[PDB]
């Protein structure tokens, strides 16, 4: 909900299924007895499609790979000899 | 104390022992979600040992 | 539907599903957002 107040209006994960495990869930209501297993199905259902679309936007849609490149390149010098060259120019400036 | 073995269950106490060892046992070995979770047939819906 | 009938019963499957202000924000924005 918070990444979809500043996302356009990309639909819920589950979209039209969301009212699909309401039903579910109205069904547990008049279940006469609580069950664990039933409400923890389908809890598991709903976190694996929510998760599944967030895996897909994030590594196709946000592209998590290029941003891990980057901090490796950057944050974990994995550029070494692109780093080592930056502190070879930048060593009068930085060993102050 | 030796009095303490349940004579209606006695004749099958050491089985049911061996049985609650090994359920003991798979639930309290972290234990992949095996599939033998079977949704089909609930605990709740079985019928009870009463 | 909501409350026009009697016997009618999808009429309040949305208010036993969903919440009163879930339900009012969906029944309301939606056509809102659509002539806004």
């Amino acid at each position: 909900e918070n990444q979809n107040v500043n996302l356009t209006r990309k639909g819920s994960i589950l979209k039209n299924q969301e009212d699909t495990f309401a039903a579910e869930l109205h069904r547990l209501k008049q279940q006469p007895l609580f069950s664990l297993v039933d409400f923890e199905q389908v809890v598991d259902r709903i976190r694996s499609t929510v998760a599944e679309h967030l895996w897909k936007l994030m590594v196709e849609e946000s592209d998590l790979l290029g941003q891990l490149k980057i901090i490796k390149d950057f944050y974990l010098l994995g550029r070494g000899e692109l780093f080592q060259a930056f502190i070879d120019t930048a060593q009068h400036m930085l060993k102050t | 104390r030796q009095h303490t073995m349940v004579s209606f269950l006695k004749p099958v106490l050491k089985q049911i022992i061996m049985a609650g060892k090994s359920m003991q046992l798979l639930k309290n070995l972290q234990c992949a979600e095996s599939t033998t979770c079977q949704a089909g047939a609930r605990d709740a819906e079985r019928k009870s040992l009463y | 539907p909501q409350v026009q009938s009697a016997a009618d019963e999808t009429a309040v499957q949305l208010s036993e599903l969903l919440t009163l202000p879930v339900l009012m924000k969906r029944s309301i924005t939606a056509p809102l957002a659509a002539h806004i």
